[PDB]
């Protein structure tokens, strides 16, 4: 299933950046700061893809809409948790 | 050197996107 695959890719991408923030508390590498901002943007747009997939799939008599939109909610919460860590972290020095 | 991007993620995104019209 391609949707479940993206859902998994995204959680793991999010986690990867989360782990990085935990190991490099210091808001430094302008490179990785850009790279992190690039990936997070990519994720915002990936979540629009997932949401879109659900909307056009609502007629499909198998598909588990409510079970899928619940997984997208969760991913939005995860992204939003991390955008906060990132923003908080930037206000810590240099 | 340090590497954050997940492998296969662009490719999986393209599969999901290609399914979008499939009806």
């Amino acid at each position: 299933d391609p949707f479940q695959q993206v859902v998994k890719d995204t959680k793991e991408q999010l986690n990867r950046i989360n782990n990085y923030i935990t190991r490099h508390n210091t808001a430094g590498d302008d490179d990785q700061e850009e790279e992190i901002q690039d990936i997070l943007k990519d994720v915002e747009e990936t979540i629009v893809d997932l949401d879109r997939s659900i909307i056009v799939m609502k007629r499909d008599e198998n598909e588990d809409v409510s079970g899928r939109e619940a997984q997208v909610k969760n991913i939005k919460q995860q992204l939003d948790a991390l955008k906060l860590r990132f923003d908080r972290r930037i206000q810590e020095s240099t | 050197k340090k590497s954050l991007r997940v492998s296969s993620l662009n490719k999986d995104r393209r599969l999901l996107l290609r399914e979008f019209y499939n009806l």
